[PDB]
């Protein structure tokens, strides 16, 4: 025997909510005109954990949205992309949509397709224009 | 390193069930506590003593279950920077959000309905309220704004304020829009009172709500959600200064504090929050009034005297104020008196909705039951406030 | 199919109601009158921590002669969404009327509207009136 | 899909406060049920009936508060299989631990204390409860062993059994080791009775504490740890089949049903779990007995009469048993009478430790207050089972 | 300031205890005898839902002449580990003994032991025997 | 601005108790005679969250100890690593070491250096046998 699959789903929905909350507070103390190296790694390792469960249980809406952010933060901490007030505003606008899409799975509903196709472009296009 | 602890996952449904169990417990002990007081103290000698210790422990466990169900306000304040730091750069402004009292907590069910109301207020401040950096320096005001989202506890309530240092809510613009829809206004209302008139149907900080604000939510819809939760709302703004919007939220809506008044056999109850003072007016403070009525002189001000026996048509009541008792009430800022026969005292009765088997009647808001078994009718203070206006 | 009903007297006549709608019979006692309410309603009486409004059928039905002797009995109902009681001069009997005993009632009631009568109970020299208590306690006056 | 819900983190420290608040709540609430009993059911019928509602709500709330601290037993079942799969390879065996009843729950405070007790049982089943693979094939059994670990609820208790498939514990070794310690044993005892011999102090499955069966942990220590948690322990062994070890853990440890008796102005209480029935003594059934006591013929059995007035030296009580009443008791597969003066009924009250303001004697287990305010003394049934033998 | 103590009478002799350890004073009340206990312990009585044993200090000291009256008084205490009362025939007068008035216990034989006595309270022509009720009720004999 | 980060440290310890527990449940039901690719995915989810989650809060010892084990779980679920009664026992024994390292942070202390130097050599040794 084993625990019902619902526990793994509700657990990820609750854990993910806590990660988005703690991860969102990192950008608050992290000023856009002076990003600390130690703080950038905290945001990267935070969103990376959400990508694991998002891609295991079949959360394509959250896995894709989280995978793009993992690439931007990776190139920004190792020294491959600049950071300014414009990019910091995108993360805040991104984490907010991730919370809305995450709530859809809580109520057993499909996330808004318009929000997904709109946020993914803002993350992918930034990886090419910032270079 | 002070001290650490741990936590375990608990379903919200299980925590909600506790409120139902303790709810009836607090309501059950309240009814039994009243019976022990009316009856003789012989058999209830030690019962009343133990009730005091249980009356306090009953609420301690209740507040404990609620506190465990609440969450820090920082979790709610962590979503405002997303709309402030982002919209400020898009529109071309500089606004710095400040958080005060982050240790405050709030019920989870209340957090799932107060984010959007508050989110709408912040959105209006970053469009109509706060101006551009150039316009602020022209009037001697600092370039960078200063949005403050305060929050703190209040005994059995929670206070949340949204202070702003923007352009401020215009006064002449609210009077012209409120009078058009048919709302009683006047020039005597100060800048703080006119600010409370933006709750008209389909209206908010600006006339263009549906056009500017995307979501169909405004001051009229915000106040609607507050009524469902049992809270209040207050605004203290002024032109050329700032803007502040206070929002209250209760914690327990099952007991109402009010004195039990008697009017010939029949017994009634009056809320305690509305009762100001009480005395026995004599011939040295009673004057007539147009329409066969009277007025009570309280420190020069002649307040209207409303007879409680006329509303309910109670036979054999004390028509004369010198024989009965007159209590000073208040509802909506204005005060008004109320005539009764004899008082009893302060008693915390349990609210009982009458709409479960009939419907609301004019002059009554709720009811309850005394220790013996008779039903006590809770008079509505809002209805009596409108009777004196017609006199 | 056959249906049971609770017979009760109200003056010089006897009406009836469905037994399923009745909850329990109790004694008639003083009630707490509520002003600004219809005249056919007396007051309220708490029962098991629930406000149960009491109604007097002897005063309604366009009847002037009313009595309050010791035979006065109050019947507690249970209409799912409402639990309003009714007072009667005294429970008479109980009948298990069948399809042949329950005859359609006229369109013009004797003292009610045109939709507050379920039928007429026959019993030799006793003609019972099956009143539709379901809709009787939900008219414009009860809302 | 399967099921959707919501959950939030709850600090364990706050959960401990709930048990402390609800604990004293039931105590203070119990006092209300004591004085209220003095009222008559005719006049105060609604009050008495309403008083019970406040008591049952507190009990249901207490049981619900504990559930908040519980967790799924599946997490606890993750430590035994790892030890079996790891210990079986070292000893040279192939055992498969099967899990039954994963929906069961247990209080977190008990989970931290139920590991070593149960862990000691798993090591015993693999050390001698299951023979080598070669021996299993000779007896027709499969080479790969098997181990069951069931766990389901049984009313207000948590039942957990550990059953195996091997031959089980040795039979001749328990009797051989028990006779050396001076314990009353014999070969006529069945496999079920022989299993109740390892509970003696300093007596394990083997002649000495073996390292394979935990370091410094034995069957004697497992029992003492369960008594502190208000639980019990039972074994249902069988040579050739297996060995089942059951453990009980009540949910709440406060209220305890018991028969209230009186012995000359001294109202005592007797646990209801031991009470069987009662009857009127007869002179033809009473006979002498060693130690001044007497016996009572109860259906082909002369149960020993434990005069409660001689042990405690109660003056003024009815010395003649013919005028008094006897209450039959049972505990440990054997009965024992108990002479009393009068009876009352089934009263549910809260227990109290007399050591808080004095001390506890072998003849007392817990105190409690009655309806008339007088203090009562719950008589321990474990003592009466042995007092009849000492006298 | 000097140490305060509560003085009380027990027939002929007089003793005293610390006032801080005393909670309140109230007349005699019914008690409940305990199964197999010494003779100097009357019983237990309910007090605000707490079991407060009652001990007779006059019987504990093992006196020759013992009397009983309806004016008995029971002084309620509040020790650091238990809440046991004491029976007294009648309170005397609260005093504030100083460092010079608190003398050591006698050298000859007395009722209690040296550990169960704090000293001697001098007050004119009335020698008071200070008793350490704290450790007395919490001794090995009472546990 | 942001609540005290100390509150989130206790939250991660609570999640680890469930992840480490759930991580073992799948390792136990996973019979070494007939592994299941579906069960290996759940095992990687528990180890993937602790790896990216531990490092988010600055936990370096617990991160390195989980990264080495996670690398073996990724190659196992994808069919690039063999499993037997001996390899499965190593994963169960590893969970015990990870529990000890977690208890160190729960008491505001660092794990034992001797225990870390032993589990690492054990995981790296299996990588040479599998590869």
């Amino acid at each position: 025997m084993s625990m019902d699959i619902s526990d793994f789903y509700q657990t990820f929905f609750d854990e993910a909510d806590e990660l988005l909350a703690d991860m969102e507070q990192h950008l608050l103390v992290l000023q856009p005109e002076a990003p600390d190296a130690e703080q950038l790694n905290a945001i990267f390792r935070a969103a990376h954990s959400i990508k694991g469960g998002a891609g295991t249980f079949g959360f394509s809406v959250l896995q894709e949205t989280t995978h793009l952010m993992e690439n931007l933060l990776d190139e920004a901490r190792r020294g491959e992309m600049q950071l300014n007030t414009d990019i910091i505003n995108l993360f805040l606008e991104t984490k907010d949509i991730m919370q809305e899409q995450l709530d859809a799975y809580k109520q057993s509903q499909e996330p808004d397709a318009a929000s997904f196709d709109y946020i993914c472009q803002a993350l992918r296009q930034l990886a090419l224009e910032a270079k | 390193r002070s001290n650490e602890s741990t936590s375990i996952r608990v379903a919200v449904e299980k925590v909600d069930q506790l409120i139902n169990l303790v709810g009836e417990l607090v309501i059950t002990q309240s009814m039994l506590a009243q019976r022990s007081s009316e009856l003789d103290p012989v058999n209830h000698g030690d019962l009343i003593t133990s009730m005091g210790q249980l009356q306090r422990n009953a609420r301690d466990l209740q507040e404990s279950v609620m506190s465990i169900r609440m969450m820090p306000m920082e979790y709610v304040f962590s979503r405002y920077p997303r709309l402030v730091r982002d919209l400020a750069g898009k529109l071309g402004k500089q606004v710095e959000l400040t958080l005060v009292g982050s240790s405050t907590e709030l019920d989870k069910s209340l957090i799932e309905r107060i984010i959007d109301p508050l989110t709408h207020l912040v959105r209006n401040s970053l469009d109509h309220g706060i101006e551009l950096p150039e316009k602020r320096l022209a009037a001697g005001k600092n370039s960078v704004g200063n949005l403050i989202l305060s929050a703190e506890h209040q005994g059995g309530n929670i206070c949340i304020e949204v202070t702003d240092d923007g352009a401020g809510l215009n006064r002449e613009r609210i009077l012209a829009k409120a009078a058009s829809q048919g709302l009683t206004v006047s020039e005597n209302m100060s800048d703080d009172e006119v600010a409370m008139l933006i709750f008209a149907p389909g209206f908010s900080t600006a006339e263009q709500v549906t056009d500017v604000s995307g979501r169909g939510v405004g001051m009229d819809v915000v106040k609607r959600n507050i009524q469902k939760m049992g809270g209040h709302v207050e605004i203290q703004s002024k032109q050329g200064t700032g803007t502040t919007i206070r929002i209250l939220l209760p914690l327990t809506l099952a007991i109402l504090d009010g004195m039990s008044v008697r009017v010939a056999d029949e017994v009634f109850i009056l809320p305690l929050n509305a009762v100001m003072e009480s005395l026995q007016p004599r011939e040295a403070d009673l004057h007539p009034l147009a329409g066969g009525e009277r007025v009570l002189e309280v420190r020069g001000e002649y307040l209207p005297i409303v007879e409680l026996w006329k509303v309910f048509n109670v036979a054999g009541a004390k028509t004369e104020a010198t024989q009965g008792i007159v209590v000073i009430l208040q509802s909506g800022g204005r005060r008004y008196a109320l005539l009764v026969d004899q008082l009893i005292g302060q008693h915390q009765v349990v609210v009982k909705n009458l709409e479960s088997n009939y419907r609301k009647v004019p002059g009554i808001s709720a009811a309850t039951i005394l220790g013996d078994g008779s039903v006590a009718l809770i008079v509505d203070v809002s209805a009596l406030q409108a009777i004196n206006r017609e006199q | 199919s056959g249906q049971e009903f609770l017979v009760f007297t109200l003056g010089d006549e006897e009406y009836g109601i469905d037994i399923l709608k009745v909850q329990e019979i109790r004694g008639y006692d003083q009630v707490t009158r509520i002003a600004n309410t219809p005249a056919f309603i007396k007051g309220v009486t708490n029962l098991r921590g629930v406000i149960v409004p009491i109604v007097d059928l002897r005063i309604k039905f366009s009847q002037v002669d009313v009595d309050y002797n010791d035979n006065t009995v109050v019947i507690v109902l249970n209409l799912g969404q409402r639990v309003v009681g009714i007072v009667v001069d005294g429970v008479s009997d109980v009948l298990s009327l069948t399809a042949e005993q329950i005859r359609p009632a006229p369109e013009f009631a004797v003292t009610l509207s045109t939709e507050y009568l379920t039928g007429l109970g026959a019993l030799g020299d006793r003609m019972l009136i099956l009143v539709n208590i379901e809709k009787l306690l939900n008219s414009e006056e009860m809302a």
